[PDB]
């Protein structure tokens, strides 16, 4: 690769001017060592004060690894980089990736460092290694090659990636391969035994066709990904409180499902009764409950993925290490719901658990639709922004907003 | 002649679309013109400026200004127009160091780099934009035209380009001398080390020998100011640091700007003076922008101000950082949403102190404010020391565990230990997760007419107890809260409450312990008095008995 691709920002937009956030000493030291090596290899170069742009940088440790990885937060630059088409009008998302028995994720971002970047665009990738206590000037760099995390890197490299994968794609027509940013998602239907070595067959390919983190594989099983429909209790004796919670849940579900009825169940709540008093169900209420239970078994109707609109992901903390979540584009039309439990290594850290939930939900969103959702997080902004980088292990970063008012809805996914 | 290396030129451009300045030269007196000609003549011999022909179409006005005792003239090129059209730069001098993060240095030398400032060449393709004109005597010859060859004083890019050029020159010297520290701001160069005073200086001339590679003369700074160094408003002493002496003025009439300068003194003081409070003072500056407006001080601002003077009686000093020791932060609650903290490595020797004020809002509680103070101190400590301190907090471990395991939001506090320093942060009430057996059940409701603002609130219970109260000048949301308040007032120590108010649930489920709404505060006071409260929600207008009965009792 010797001839670059012309790239521009979007009309009427300057480069990013995003403040670098504070870094611990151990992350500064790791970034200094990493960037010293990248500079010797020519991937980045020092810049002068005539470059006013900046993009934040930090360092992570990937899952089951011991060496630091540089992570640039290109979220603002990506928003300002022109939309890509170039080679074709766009590759459609493989709807079959989500139905494979096993999907392995590979970090192929190091391959991007072999393609030079447009010399006119390089100034927009500027970043700063800060110093502790501002005692020295921050070390300023810009990229000479396609950077990991930039929207333009997989698009520009797509032609080269296709030619490297072609001998393997010809051999195996049943293996789905999807690329998202620095990640390669390789889905098969054969068993785990030498699915690993067939994935190892991928590694020697890129190795001979061209890495610090190539050796690792993030293994998923989307065929065994469970959904969470709406479930009504099954009881032999219903208290006033039980029926009251049931009517509230059914009233909420009526906004989602047509024909939900509570009038017969509301008739049992006739009078001013103690909350713990047992109420025998009438058969008209028993019948109404049965019809609602049947309605809630069929899927919601009029629910389609619109690739022009954003995906929204809402998350609720349910306690005891359990988290529920819903993905949608319009309210009350969920495209996906789910629930997690036992976030490893975080039994006494809420924020670490939430951070892992965000990464898992984003991974699922990439597999199903090929993009990341915008999160509504049940956490105060100042708590999240202080800590999330300490537990981040992915090479992409989604967008998020914060929920400050407790939703009444947590009870009805409980 | 010893060959000197050229200082690498920074390429500069104007903002896109913009052109260079074209400002007309002001009329000058014959006296000022003679002054400007002699000065610019000297500057041309030094290489700073150069005469240009008439084809350069840009111009910036020049002036001549007189001083106080020095009966001299000095020029002033007014680059305000050029600065507007100059590109933005990376300013490497946003955040200054904090003294509490600095380490002790046995020896410190201060050298002047003023003469070196003019060895920094200006980008050649940009010089044409710096053109200025000396008008001629009696306007009878063409004005003499000049442009700069070096960074002009008052030009936008001069501080950034000068600092960057010095850093690039100094980088190999610091990297191969890890025993010293080099810090530059403005035209002073500070060099510190833990080398003894003889060996120290040898490195100093070693730095001079390195700096002469680019032909930079660097003598010691005129009138070595003996300690403490007055830097960015601090007082840097060999073993300690402090704020420059603060004096709170004595006044009988306090206006807007006096109180605005008073928060700045107290805020600046709060970094080392423990226990400073500024709320009841900062509260008097709510919505006014007339800096001459006089405002009477509350009796609480006098109490707060008099408390500040007592803290400011004797100067306080902080220690410098020792990486071998641990880093500890201790927080105290001060009241009215105010918090103070101290950061130290050994007891009673603070590295620094500070304060935290709660954010604006209708409802709040102490645990959330404590969490916010922790995150602010954490972020500040990362900046100053590159690490999180260990926390000493006035909250019991059991209190925190109950809070975060039950709170609807994710929350986290880093490694910390309880310190028994009243007033302790507590949970003042805890709602039940399940209905209480044997407790009376209150179905509450309220409603108001938006036309007349007349409303009713009340309850009915499973024992037949009932109340409806008529209300004036109220809203739907206030009557829903009043109904809950009535149920709490008239019930025993354990009570089940059923409401249809999503607004009231949203407030109570936020677990406030204090509010600006007097009605919410009354509800909190009742909840503190109870043994057990179960609060249940039901949808309105849905045939739910008790709720239907009380809804039309209140709906007039
Ligand atoms: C931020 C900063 C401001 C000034 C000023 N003006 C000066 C310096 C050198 C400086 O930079 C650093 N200053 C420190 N220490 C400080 C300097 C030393 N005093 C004590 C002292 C001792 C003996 C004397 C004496 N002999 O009279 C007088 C005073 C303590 C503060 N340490 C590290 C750095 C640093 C710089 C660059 N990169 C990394 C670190
Ligand atoms: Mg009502």
């Amino acid at each position: 690769p010797i001839e670059t691709v012309p790239v521009k920002l979007k009309p009427g937009m300057d480069g990013p001017k995003v403040k670098q956030w504070p870094l611990t000493e151990e992350k500064i030291k790791a970034l200094v060592e990493i960037c010293t090596e990248m500079e010797k290899e020519g991937k980045i170069s020092k810049i002068g004060p005539e470059n006013p742009y900046n993009t934040p940088v930090f360092a992570i440790k990937k899952k089951d690894s011991t060496k630091w990885r540089k992570l640039v937060d290109f979220r603002e630059l990506n928003k300002r980089t022109q939309d890509f088409w170039e080679v074709q009008l766009g590759i459609p998302h493989p709807a079959g990736l989500k139905k494979k028995k096993s999907v392995t994720v590979l970090d192929v971002g190091d391959a991007y460092f072999s393609v030079p970047l447009d010399e006119d665009f390089r100034k927009y990738t500027a970043f700063t290694i800060p110093s502790i206590n501002n005692e020295t000037p921050g070390i300023r760099y810009q990229y000479n090659v396609l950077p990991q995390g930039w929207k333009g890197s997989p698009a520009i490299f797509q032609s080269s990636m296709t030619k490297i994968l072609e001998p393997f794609k010809k051999q195996n027509p049943d293996i789905v391969i999807y690329q998202y940013m620095d990640d390669l998602y390789v889905g098969s239907d054969l068993e785990i035994g030498q699915h690993r070595t067939k994935i190892e067959e991928l590694r020697q390919h890129l190795l001979r066709w061209g890495p610090p983190f190539l050796w690792m594989g993030y293994e998923l099983h989307p065929d065994k990904w469970t959904v969470q429909p709406i479930v009504l209790p099954e009881k032999d004796s219903w208290t006033v409180n039980d029926i009251q919670k049931l009517v509230g849940k059914l009233n909420w579900a009526s906004q989602i499902y047509p024909g939900i009825k509570v009038r017969q169940l509301s008739k049992l709540l006739r009078g001013t009764k103690a909350l713990t008093e047992v109420i025998p169900l009438t058969e008209e209420a028993e019948l109404e409950l049965a019809e609602n239970r049947e309605i809630l078994k069929e899927p919601v109707h009029g629910v389609y993925y619109d690739p022009s609109k954003d995906l929204i992901a809402e998350i609720q903390k349910q306690g005891q290490g359990q988290w529920t979540y819903q993905i949608y584009q319009e309210p009350f039309k969920n495209l996906k719901t789910g629930k997690y439990a036992r976030m490893r290594g975080a039994h006494t850290n809420d924020v670490k658990q939430l951070t892992e939930a965000v990464q898992k939900i984003t991974t699922e969103s990439i597999v199903i639709w090929g993009k990341t959702p915008k999160f509504k997080l049940p956490i105060q902004k100042e708590t999240w922004e202080t800590w999330w980088t300490e537990y981040w292990q992915a090479t992409w970063i989604p967008e998020w907003e914060f929920v400050n008012t407790p939703p009444l809805v947590k009870l009805w996914y409980q | 002649m010893v060959p000197i290396s050229p200082i690498e030129t920074v390429p500069v451009k104007l903002k896109p679309g913009m052109d260079g300045p074209k400002v007309k030269q002001w009329p000058l007196t014959e006296e000022k013109i003679k002054a400007l000609v002699e000065i610019c003549t000297e500057m041309e011999k030094e290489g700073k400026i150069s005469k240009i022909g008439p084809e350069n179409p840009y111009n910036t006005p020049v002036f001549a200004i007189k001083k106080k005792d020095s009966t001299k003239w000095r020029k002033l090129v007014d680059f305000r127009e050029l600065n507007k059209r100059t590109q933005d730069f990376w300013e490497v001098q946003l955040g200054i160091p904090h003294p509490a993060g600095l380490k002790k240095k046995k020896s410190v030398t201060v050298l002047d780099v003023g003469d070196a400032y003019f060895s920094v060449p200006l980008d050649e393709d940009f010089r044409k934009y710096t053109a200025f004109t000396i008008p001629s005597i009696n306007n009878e010859t063409p004005g003499i035209r000049y442009q700069y060859n070096v960074l002009p004083q008052g030009w936008k890019g001069s501080p950034a380009i000068f600092q960057s050029s010095m850093t690039k020159i100094l980088e190999p010297f610091a990297a191969q001398n890890p025993d010293i520290v080099i810090y530059q701001y403005m035209d002073d160069l500070y060099v510190g080390s833990d080398l003894e005073i003889g060996q120290h200086r040898t490195k100093i001339e070693e730095l001079r020998q390195h700096l002469l590679r680019w032909g930079l003369t660097t003598p010691d700074k005129k009138h070595q100011k003996e300690p403490p160094f007055l830097w960015m408003g601090y007082e840097l002493h060999p073993d300690k640091w402090t704020v420059q002496p603060i004096v709170l003025p004595e006044k009988d009439s306090w206006t807007v700007n006096d109180i605005q300068k008073l928060v700045g003194k107290l805020n600046w003081a709060s970094q080392i003076y423990p226990g400073i409070k500024v709320r009841q003072l900062s509260k008097l500056l709510r919505g006014t922008k007339a800096l001459t407006e006089v405002i009477p001080l509350t009796e609480e601002a006098e109490l707060e101000l008099a408390e500040n003077r007592e803290i400011l009686k004797e100067p306080v000093h902080g220690v410098y950082y020792d990486p071998s020791k641990d880093l500890i932060a201790e927080i105290q609650k001060q009241g009215q949403g105010q918090w103070t903290y101290q950061i130290y490595q050994e007891p009673f020797k603070n590295l620094k102190t500070g304060k935290y004020a709660r954010m604006r809002g209708a409802h709040t509680n102490d645990v959330k404010q404590l969490t916010e103070a922790v995150q602010k101190i954490t972020t500040e400590s990362i900046v100053i020391w590159g690490k999180t301190p260990k926390f000493k907090l006035p909250i019991q471990k059991e209190t925190w565990e109950t809070w975060w395991t039950e709170y609807w939001q994710a929350t986290w506090i880093p490694e910390w230990e309880f310190v028994n320093t009243p007033p302790l942060v507590k949970l003042w009430y805890q709602l039940e997760k399940e209905p209480i057996v044997g407790a009376e059940t209150f179905y509450v409701d309220g409603a108001a007419n938006r036309e007349t603002k007349l409303g009713k609130a009340g309850y009915v219970t499973n024992k037949g107890r009932q109340k409806v109260v008529p209300l004036t000048n109220t809203t739907n949301q206030k009557t829903e809260l009043q109904a809950i308040y009535l149920a709490l007032q008239d019930s025993g120590l354990e009570v089940n409450i059923v409401t249809d108010s999503q607004y009231a649930l949203g407030i109570i489920q936020a677990q406030p312990d204090k509010s600006e709404s007097e009605l919410v505060n009354q509800i909190i006071e009742q909840l503190i008095k109870k043994e057990k409260v179960y609060l249940a929600w039901v949808p309105a207008h849905k045939g739910i008995g008790g709720n239907e009965q009380v809804d039309k009792l209140v709906s007039a």
